[PDB]
């Protein structure tokens, strides 16, 4: 009984480690992808006063 | 045999209340927890609008 | 340059900023293993763990 | 309507509630929290409405 | 009711395996897909040298 | 001599204005990774994915 | 089911980065030269104060 | 506990180098443009003795 | 004496070996912001070039 429990337990809490990560994954590239994008910009954006 | 059983408090609504001891801990805890777990989307809400 | 976008620089930022911290927050998760951290994240997944 | 957790995410957040107490009917705990959910789902409508 | 408990046992994994395979495979097209999004902006990087 | 210098300066300002615009779009756009980011962009769109 | 549901919508809204930042990369410096360009105008008039 | 106290403590003082080292650079970017701008107020100094 | 020598040798490591484990968790937000400063710096010195 007890191990169902466990087994219950675990159903109930733990991540899916695998989807998480690559969804992680995604979500966190594009979101660095854009980082360096503002970063580009503001070079874009600045230098044209010159 | 008590640990087992569905025991009761009197509450401060004066309530009798039949629970269990750690089942008493749980609707208290939890309680609480949902106070916070609401708030987070609501404040994002009004965090999303203020934006 | 004066009701909407000047934030947008300004924003651009504090869009990393909420971002690097909930991706910190979820590679926490990841590295937890568990679906939730916090008893208010999902108290009824918590409470009946608990 | 925008991806928002919200009004779309507000409403549905209400059935999922209900619907851990549908599978905890004995559990007092998700009435309180489904019920205090609920009146949050209603304060953002009167709130918008407002 | 061993053998059967243990097939019944196998079952849950088979499943259990299948079913992120079909998200492993998935995956899989973000993998490659999207890291080359990552591989072009590091190409962007090369660019920018 | 003004006029024809007057008018010509005064569309390059607009101008600047345009493209400063359009750089920035560009940018949330990239920020979110998505097509489109708001219901009137696309209302079959977004209101489908409801 | 509705993980391929998942996957269908998420066409319907995602875009890759790179295209953006092409299409940056071309409005962009076009953006400086004429800016560029347009200050032209004062030095051909400048140089006629001489 | 040690560990919690350590951490809100943090969060409580925390800064970014990234975010300052990219505000800097608008900041110091702008200012530079002001000294720009200000030189020009000397080179209009310098028109008047025509 | 070599039943009790267990019985402290893996409560002992179970700790350490956990514990550090919250040092980990704690050690991941230092990671990621020298990662993401460093990746930041680099991208100043992109700047540099």
């Amino acid at each position: 009984l007890s191990v169902n429990v466990q087994s219950i337990k675990s159903n109930v809490i733990d991540v899916d480690y695998g989807e998480a990560m690559m969804n992680l994954m995604q979500v966190q590239l594009a979101y660095q992808a854009s980082l360096k994008a503002s970063t580009t910009i503001s070079q874009l954006s600045l230098l044209n006063y010159m | 045999q008590l640990q087992y059983d569905k025991v009761n408090f009197y509450n401060e609504d004066g309530t009798i209340d039949n629970l269990t001891m750690e089942e008493y801990y749980r609707k208290l805890t939890g309680k609480i927890a949902s106070d916070g777990e609401n708030n987070n989307v609501v404040n994002s809400s009004n965090e999303t609008l203020y934006n | 340059m004066r009701i909407t976008n000047k934030l947008n620089f300004t924003n651009s930022v504090n869009n990393s900023m909420g971002g690097q911290s909930a991706l910190y927050q979820i590679s926490q998760q990841l590295a937890s293993g568990l679906k939730i951290q916090n008893s208010y994240e999902d108290a009824s997944t918590y409470i009946d763990n608990t | 309507d925008l991806q928002n957790t919200g009004i779309l995410q507000d409403l549905e957040n209400y059935n999922k509630a209900w619907n851990d107490f549908a599978s905890n009917p004995n559990e007092n705990a998700t009435k309180i929290a489904l019920v205090k959910a609920s009146q949050t789902l209603t304060e953002s409508v009167n709130n918008t409405f407002a | 009711s061993k053998d059967s408990t243990q097939a019944m046992i196998d079952t849950r994994y088979d499943t259990m395996a299948n079913q992120w395979l079909q998200y492993e495979s998935i995956l899989n097209k973000l993998n490659q897909q999207l890291n080359t999004v990552t591989n072009m902006i590091n190409a962007a990087n090369n660019s920018n040298n």
